[PDB]
This record gives C-alpha cells, structure tokens and sequence, in this order.
C-alpha cells in the first residue's frame, strides 16, 4: 500500500483465493499498461504461489483457467 | 544496492542506468525499472524475466528504452535513447523482495 | 493467466 507486484507472494497458510485477490488488487493499483499487467500476471501469478500450491498449479499444465486453478487448490 | 547513470541531457539525448545489486536480488526471476516524477505515482516502465530473457515495456518507452540483465556481474541496466522532456523523473530498479533503493535522477531539457 | 483474465474473473 503501495506495494510492487513483484513483492506479492502467497503465504504458507494463505488460501490461494486470498493470494489471487491480493495479487489482483496490487496489480490494479500499479501504474502500468494492460500489456505490462498481462506480462506480470503470466510471469508472476503461478511462480509466486507457495511451493505446495505451485506443485498443484504446474501439474494442471499451461493454459489452465483461473476457475480450474481455484478448483485444484 | 547501487543505482547510477542518471543526469542532465538535452532532448534526443541518451543515458544508461545501472542497478548493481547483491546475489539475493539477482535470484529474482523478474526485475523491473520504475519511473517516479514529482507529485505522481510510480510507473512500471520496463521488466525482464530470467531464463528466456523475455521483456515488456510501457507504451511511452517502446523503441527507445532497453532493459538488460548481466547475471555474470549482477547488474541490471536501462538503456535510454531519444530522451524526451516528459522522461524527467527518478528511476528505481526492483526485484521480488528487494528493498527500494535511492533511485537515480534523469533530467531532460527542452 | 493474463491480467484480462483477472478483470473478467472479479468484474
């Protein structure tokens, strides 16, 4: 507040739905183009999830929807 | 963390910013340059990711600025070409979990 | 996931 999108990481006990909401709000607050925000989400969202969730999300493979990610965790 | 390369230049001029940092900074997959002009919120203008070396730029810096990372020296760069008066601001480098630095001032006349 | 996906998901 203001936090860089680079610093948003899922806590060890943080539910994935809470982390995605925190990530979304932080990125909304960032002063950047839609292109930069898209690149940031593609690069950081799964990468900055906690190791337990990251194993689950990566197993879904590329192109998984947010709905599918929510129903996996 | 050492940020430098800023200074006073005329419109159409060039500068190369350097972000010399620790190994911990360079463990971050994503690194970015932020621009902050007086009385304005900071803007995410350029970013790079480790491995494939993919980059992204804000529309206001396309075809003028280039972000590069030297993993052998742990230095993040921002090559700024065809500088415009609107580029006048404090420039900051950022990585995941990194402490903000002092920034470096870029001032463009005309 | 893109930022546009997040905008569409949350509204």
């Amino acid at each position: 507040s203001p936090t860089s999108i680079l610093d948003i990481r899922q806590g060890p006990k943080e539910p994935f739905r809470d982390y995605v909401d925190r990530f979304y709000k932080t990125l909304r607050a960032e002063q950047a183009s839609q292109e930069v925000k898209n690149w940031m989400t593609e690069t950081l969202l799964v990468q900055n999830a906690n190791p337990d969730c990251k194993t689950i999300l990566k197993a879904l493979g590329p192109g998984a929807t947010l709905e599918e990610m929510m129903t996996a965790c | 963390l050492v940020e430098s390369g800023g200074g006073l230049v005329q419109a159409g001029g060039s500068l190369r910013l350097s972000c010399a940092a620790s190994g911990s900074f360079f463990m971050s997959n994503v690194m970015a340059w932020y621009r902050q002009a007086p009385g304005k919120a900071r803007e995410l203008i350029a970013a790079i990711r480790g491995g494939d070396m993919s980059t992204v730029y804000d529309d206001s810096v396309k075809g003028r600025f280039t972000i590069t990372r030297d993993d052998d020296k742990n230095i993040l760069y921002l090559q700024m070409n065809d500088l415009k008066p609107e580029d006048t601001a404090m420039y900051y480098c950022k990585a995941s979990g990194s402490s903000w630095g002092q920034g470096t001032q870029v001032t463009v006349s005309s | 996931i893109t930022f546009e996906d997040l905008l569409d998901y949350y509204g």
